[PDB]
RNA sequence: CAAGACGGACCAGAGCGAAAGCAUUUGCCAAGAAUGUUUUCAUUAAUCAAGAACGAAAGUCGGAGGUUCGAAGACGAUACCGUCGUAGUUCCGACCAUAAACGAUGCCGACCGGCGAUGCGGCGGCGUUAUUCCCAUGACCCGCCGGGCAGCUUCCGGGAAACCAAAGUCUUUGGGUUCCGGGGGGAGUAUGGUUGCAAAGCUGAAACUUAAAGGAAUUGACGGAAGGGCACCACCAGG
């Protein structure tokens, strides 16, 4: 009987100090009526955010999730969540005739982030190769699998939530696997396709100033 | 074509056939004479030995068995016998 | 300035490059669009211009190329081009029967028919156009001629014999 | 085409026919 | 009423697209997802149940929900494709096709085109028996 | 957030297993084919009834769990469809031992074509990569050998033909050995025996009756069907 969108307001939310675009847009929240505070409301949203949203010139086929926690007078206050790949990217990087070895690892870091890993990797046609497949054996595949869970576990466990999303910009564990394990069986599309959140401490506030200013 | 003489064929052939088809058969194998590059001394090994040989006086690893055949220590010599 | 980008498979790429003069011509000349081909992403690139109107054609011509990425012909994108309501629908063989095996493979040769007969049938019934790939089926048309060449097909793959489909369809194409 | 038969089965054939019916000194 | 954005700039949504084989859902919220501003389905425009799942409806449904959404002040849109997922048919229908050409008919500035659908790693028996199709 | 289910895409002219069957990671356990072999025994072999092992799906008894799907069943429309849903589907423990369980094609052996692909193992050889790799080793490239898997083709010969590298080496008829058939019905019927709690399973007629029963490819015809063309001895608009 009455518009509830003239009740509504707006709020701005930014993107993190990591970004070289911070401007990532607007939110609609209800005011607050007594009963429900918008804060509390606002204080666990996600945001499926593109990669060139955020940097002008980086690629747009990998997204991160970025989790809203905190609003500061019509200013929205994030921090990282997780990060995915675009599923046209994920269907068109399975072609045919090679193998796909995947791997996943549960690790902690340095400040209480305890998340997990999956990358994927192709095995590579040769350029002077003949042989329409390029499969690798069982225990190339396991051996490869083995190299890139030390390889991925070791470059997110020894840094920061900072160095780790810094890494995770131009994907610089998929191409150091992918220089490591050539060795093995030459590898195609090498890349951390997904991460997931699956413990966090406690919220703070000075910290977030450090991921934003 | 349908025309070969069977009794006498050429070498290539005959060691490009299979050990047992040969006319007379014959082993792709051989034994060879090795000298471990931290001595002088002479043994004889199997070309497709399937154990680990050591040397009698330096006691090191002179051949690795593998599915074929054997892969001598990098520094080993050796001389094919007879 | 508006973007669109189309990824295309490694099967798709010579028939990409053997159809590409009848690619570019309908789009920068009497629809007015950007067009490149990136190829260390192999993505098809739309752009926009100071020479654009009519700007749903854009949108239009994302869905051209699309055509020819799904296996369909060069004149038949240009049907998308030309028409406002042309539609692509699209559905894997087993999404209706779960075949496994030879079974699939049969269900494939109804479809298709001795000599492609049967599936060119369906078309000058329907007035649609399809694509029989490895499992996937794409129909092109009108909603109604889609809805129609779609039972067709189903019947097809039911285990109905191609003969009773084909005198049904020659039936049923009459009102 | 696809275009082409959508449009002419749209549309209504024309022409050809030939009907053959019916002084200087 | 509005965002107070500058003229340069514009504000951007999402809108969940989807496309069942009965009807056409128009779904459009923030970028969060939490908040709703319009969804529009095909029942709702049409007084049949002949033209639920109808690229015509779908058409209106997103003629209305632009003019709406501009009422209110968002000028850009993100899609979002969405078939019906699961053990059924994993690909968008023609209604998702109808409502997104009409949706950039109306002049409203596109995002980009994500199709995420709940495709199955692997899923449980299908609705249909061992024997039955759609027709 | 939880509950069970299932391991898509990759996934194939593929691989493994006696067959039925087998696809998430990692660890453990005992098997195994092929290859390599100047190891060992020295004829230890082939085929075989009863019996034994495993034997898809469905199904029968105890439990656990019930997410989806779903015989029965209850509704609505019209035997085909939709809503809900029991047994079942899943796991463990004992049964039942049948499939178009197919190559509609006993097993062991000898001789007998072509092409270029593939999987594993072995052998030989220049080169390119491991951010020019500082030797090997992987990944490719070239060639060969041995068993596999599987295409395409063949005046090998065979066949009724479809076809077949065996369904060839067969009236120019004999490598070893097992089961099994003798025109169509009556009929897997009656009876006897045996197994199975049961359902059923193995074995199994005759009187009588009939001139057929059937196999392989090819179109000849074929009420009709879909397109056009002509006509005021057809139509429209009329007189």
């Amino acid at each position: 009987v009455v518009d509830p969108f003239s009740k509504k307001d707006w709020y701005d939310v930014k993107a993190p100090a990591m970004f070289n675009i911070r401007n990532i847009g607007k939110t609609l929240v209800t005011r607050t009526q007594g009963t429900k505070i918008a804060s509390d409301g606002l204080k666990g949203r996600v945001f499926e955010v593109s990669l060139a949203d955020l940097q002008n010139d980086e690629v747009a086929f990998r997204k991160f999730k970025l989790i809203t926690e905190d609003v500061q007078g019509k200013n929205c206050l994030t921090n990282f969540h997780g990060m995915d790949l675009t599923r046209d990217k994920m269907c068109s990087m399975v072609k045919k005739w090679q193998t796909m070895i995947e791997a996943h690892v549960d690790v902690k870091t340095t400040d209480g982030y305890l998340l997990r890993l999956f990358c994927v990797g192709f095995t590579k046609k040769r350029n002077n190769q003949i042989r329409k497949t390029s499969y690798a054996q069982h225990q190339q595949v396991r051996q490869i699998r083995k190299k890139m869970m030390e390889i991925m576990t070791r470059e997110v466990q020894t840094n920061d939530l900072k160095e780790v999303v810094n890494k995770l910009i131009p994907d610089s564990i998929g191409k150091d696997i992918e220089k490591a394990c050539q060795s093995i069986y030459p590898l195609h599309d090498v890349f951390v396709r997904k991460v997931k959140m699956l413990k966090k401490p406690k919220f703070e506030l000075g910290k977030l100033m450090e991921l934003h200013g | 074509p349908l025309a070969k003489d069977l009794l006498h064929p050429s070498p290539e052939e005959e060691k490009r056939k299979h050990k047992k088809k040969r006319l007379v058969q014959s082993p792709n194998s051989y034994f060879m004479d090795v000298k471990c590059p931290g001595c002088y001394k002479i043994t004889t090994v199997f070309s497709h030995a399937q154990t680990v040989v050591l040397c009698v006086g330096c006691s090191t690893v002179l051949c690795q068995p593998t599915g074929g055949k054997a892969r001598l220590t990098e520094g080993c010599s050796f001389r094919r016998k007879q | 300035e508006e973007t669109r980008k189309i990824p295309v498979p490694a099967n798709r790429y010579t028939p990409l490059k053997e159809n590409w003069m009848k690619i570019f011509t309908p789009i920068v000349e009497h629809l007015g669009l950007q067009i490149r081909f990136n190829l260390k992403s192999r993505n098809v690139e739309i752009r926009t211009c100071k020479e654009t109107k009519d700007v749903s054609a854009l949108t239009k011509a994302a869905d051209f190329v699309k055509a020819f990425i799904l296996g369909f012909q060069v004149e038949d994108a240009l049907a998308l081009i030309r028409l406002d309501d042309l539609f692509l629908e699209s559905f894997e063989i087993t999404d209706v029967k779960p075949l496994k095996g030879d079974h699939l493979s049969r269900a494939i040769g109804r479809i298709a028919g001795k000599g492609g007969k049967t599936k060119f049938t369906i078309e000058n019934v329907t007035r649609t156009r399809i694509v029989l790939a490895d499992v996937k089926v794409h129909i092109l048309g009108s909603f109604q001629n889609i809805k129609m060449a779609r039972t067709a097909i189903c019947n097809l793959i039911l285990g109905n014999p191609p003969s009773k489909v084909y005198g049904n369809i020659r039936a049923v194409a009459s009102r | 085409p696809l275009a082409d038969q959508i449009l002419a089965g749209n549309a209504v054939r024309a022409g050809v026919r030939e009907k053959r019916r019916g002084e200087e000194y | 009423l509005g965002p107070q954005v500058a003229e340069g700039e514009n504000v951007f949504g999402v809108c969940h697209i989807f496309a069942s084989f009965n009807d056409t859902f128009v779904h459009v919220t923030d970028l969060s997802g939490k908040e709703t501003i319009c969804r529009v389905t095909g029942g709702m425009k049409v007084k049949a149940d002949r033209d639920e799942s109808s690229p015509y409806a779908a058409m209106l449904a997103a003629q209305d929900v632009a003019q709406r959404c501009k009422e209110l002040g968002i000028t850009a849109l993100h899609i979002k494709l969405r078939a019906t997922g699961g053990n059924r048919t994993k690909t968008p229908g023609p209604g998702a096709q109808s409502a997104l050409r009409a949706l950039a008919r109306s002049g409203m500035k596109i995002g980009r085109i994500e199709d995420v659908t709940p495709i199955p790693s692997d899923s449980t028996r299908r609705k249909g028996g061992r024997r039955g199709r759609r027709l």
